[PDB]
């Protein structure tokens, strides 16, 4: 297998709207409720909206009601989340969800983030070794971006392991993240590493190869 | 609305340790309780529903039981891959409502954290920014210090620091702590240190480097 | 030492099939009491008589308490081969019995109206197969094996919901139908009364 993905988030004013989507497979579409769960800054889960599996009927907490309208197109089989008058309290993780009793499958989740701030591209810097060991750790720094978030692998994903990348910190508004790769010392430097960085908010797509200092 | 609160924010257990989580609710809830597990990638899973039932594709050590308006979750035989922030949901009236999770950390031999420094990018400097970067890896128990020391004297403003989840892979967390501060400023001093503090440890593990 | 019915009278009541269930034991009580506060509109007895039941001392009392509409009394009784006593309720044959129909008062501000009535018109377990299907009738006294699969209230009339049974459990699918009927003015309720016999506690009598 079953699959929900959702697409549509991203950065909007306050009072601004937004739409989500969700891509459902693998399962009869019609024939089951969905819902929205979103999951705020702090981790705390709450429930969105959900809908009849005939589209028939819906259900909204009051504090999204009246603001948020949840839809789905079973011939298409998508669920839509439309918001309006967004406010800061908004910004969460959103969910695809199948529900029942209980919420069967969920989506990976798209952020929105609701803020007067401006999008701002992240700079992304090669972190290398001072002028040894057996082994040696590189690092990719990726700072000043807002909103987030941002996807950063190595060698286009190729090596996934002596890698720790760690959780986005904000400060004044910006974030900065950065992440770790530990290989054995003849695989660098012979042979090239490079870090890949994308943010999709400020359409940035950056690889920085990293070079002995 | 009706209030889950779930007693223990965090615990720990070693492999093969039986954990057992509770929910507790504002009102009776009729059974209708279910338990979601979230990875520390953000991946969630419904693992039990109406208490005791058991969701397909997820395995029996998982069991769940209660009524009223207590129940609890039960994992056994525990498995490093079981590292996890656990929720519990009711679905009587609505709206849903959910709890604030216990954390799962599993109980793992010390190990000393591998530490490296990086100092700033010429990029960087280009840029007018000098942003020193330091990693402390692999490290058991999560507790750890970190000081950083300039030209010998302690620095504590501008530093930045992150801590990741408990690794599914070794059970050991890991870190990055970085001190920010302009070129101009990065350029008045000549030698930057890392030093991390930990139990595994009496004298601390230092990475230090030197402008040149 | 009083029987206490209020948990009945707080809260938003529960549907049909996974109703509330109370069961009282070393206590004194005064039915009268409790139909003081809603308009009944049916009261039936087997094996006891109304007059009787509110009269005798019993082993155990037992109450169950649910939403349920006037429009489908014919439906929930008896011989009715209704879903309703096939999948969702059930009362004893072997022991004496009541069935209590009531409204909810204005004045009764404590209870809550629920969206809707709900009710699972069929339950089914499939076998591995997915083809061989083996209907899930209630046994009086007992709870619908689906109510484990089925939601508080059923989201949308028509709805169908489906679980996948572990393969310690056989395999296959335990599968039911679910079907709303539209709120009244006032919440009317369905009220199920059972006593049971035992030698050493007749300690549940009436009051006085
Ligand atoms: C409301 O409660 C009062 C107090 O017993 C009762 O007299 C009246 O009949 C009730 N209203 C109705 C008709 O439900
Ligand atoms: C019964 O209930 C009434 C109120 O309906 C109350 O006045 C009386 O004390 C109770 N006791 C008996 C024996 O009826």
């Amino acid at each position: 297998e079953v699959k929900l993905v959702e697409s549509g988030g991203g950065l909007v004013k306050p009072g601004g709207s937004l739409k989500l989507s969700c891509a459902a497979s693998g399962f009869t579409f019609s024939s089951y409720a969905m819902s929205w769960v979103r999951q705020t800054p702090e981790k705390r889960l709450e429930w969105v909206a959900t809908i009849s599996s005939g589209g028939t009927y819906t259900y909204y907490p009051d504090s999204v009601k009246g603001r948020f309208t949840i839809s789905r197109d079973n011939a298409e089989n998508t669920l839509y989340l439309q918001m309006s008058s967004l406010r800061s309290e908004d910004t969460a993780m959103y969910y695809c969800v199948r529900d029942g009793n209980s919420m069967d499958y969920w989506g990976q989740g798209t952020s929105v983030t609701v803020s007067s701030a401006k999008t701002t591209a992240p700079s992304v810097y090669p972190l290398a070794p001072v002028c040894t060991g057996s082994s040696v750790t590189l690092g990719c720094l990726v700072k000043g971006y807002f909103p987030e978030p941002v996807t950063l692998t190595w060698n286009s994903g190729s090596l996934s392991s002596g890698v720790h990348t760690f959780p986005a910190v904000l400060q004044s508004d910006l974030y900065t993240l950065s992440s770790s790769v530990t290989v054995t010392s003849s695989t660098w430097p012979s042979q090239s590493i490079t870090c890949n960085v994308a943010h999709p908010a400020s359409s940035t797509k950056v690889d920085k190869k990293i070079e002995p200092r | 609305d009706i209030q889950m609160t779930q007693t223990t924010s965090s615990l720990s257990a070693s492999l093969g340790d039986r954990v057992t989580i509770i929910c507790r609710a504002s009102q009776d809830i009729n059974n209708y309780l279910n338990w979601y597990q979230q990875k520390p990638d953000g991946t969630v899973k419904l693992l039990i529903y109406y208490t005791s039932r058991l969701h397909s594709g997820v395995p029996s050590r998982f069991s769940g039981s209660g009524s009223g308006s207590d129940y609890s979750l039960t994992i056994s035989n525990l498995e490093q891959e079981d590292i996890a922030t656990y929720f519990c949901q009711q679905a009587n009236t609505l709206p849903p409502t959910f709890g604030a999770g216990t954390k799962l950390e599993l109980r793992r031999a010390d190990a000393a954290p591998t530490v490296s420094i990086f100092p700033p990018s010429s990029e960087q400097l280009t840029s007018g920014g000098a942003s020193v970067v330091c990693f402390l890896n692999n490290f058991y128990p999560k507790d750890i210090n970190v000081k950083w020391k300039i030209d010998g004297s302690e620095r504590q403003n501008g530093v930045l620091n992150s801590w990741t989840d408990q690794d599914s892979k070794d059970s050991t967390y890991s870190m990055s702590s970085t001190l920010t501060l302009t070129k101009d400023e990065y350029e008045r001093h000549n030698s930057y240190t890392c030093e991390a503090t930990h139990k595994t440890s009496t004298s601390p593990i230092v990475k230090s480097f030197n402008r040149n | 030492v009083e029987c206490d019915f209020s948990p009945l009278l707080s809260g938003t009541p529960p549907q049909v099939y996974n109703f509330k269930r109370l069961v009282f034991t070393n206590c004194n009580y005064n039915l009268t009491k409790l139909l003081s506060l809603f308009s009944v509109n049916d009261f039936t007895c087997s094996q006891i008589s109304p007059a009787a039941i509110a009269s005798n001392c019993y082993s155990s009392l037992i109450l169950d308490y649910f939403s349920y509409p006037l429009s489908m009394k014919s439906d929930l009784s008896v011989s009715s081969a209704g879903p309703i006593s096939q999948f969702n309720y059930k009362q004893s044959f072997s022991n004496p019995t009541c069935l209590i129909l009531a409204t909810v008062p204005h004045n009764l501000t404590t209870i809550t109206k629920p969206l809707k009535y709900s009710y699972i018109n069929k339950c089914s377990r499939f076998l591995s197969d997915d083809r061989t299907e083996v209907p899930q009738l209630v046994n009086a006294n007992q709870y619908s094996p689906c109510v484990s699969i089925v939601p508080s209230t059923v989201w949308e009339d028509g709805d169908y919901y489906r679980k996948q049974l572990s393969p310690l459990e056989g395999g296959g699918w335990l599968v039911a139908s679910g079907s709303t009927v539209a709120m009244t003015e006032q919440l009317q309720m369905g009220f199920g009364i059972t006593v049971q016999y035992g030698t050493d506690t007749n300690s549940v009598c009436p009051k006085l």
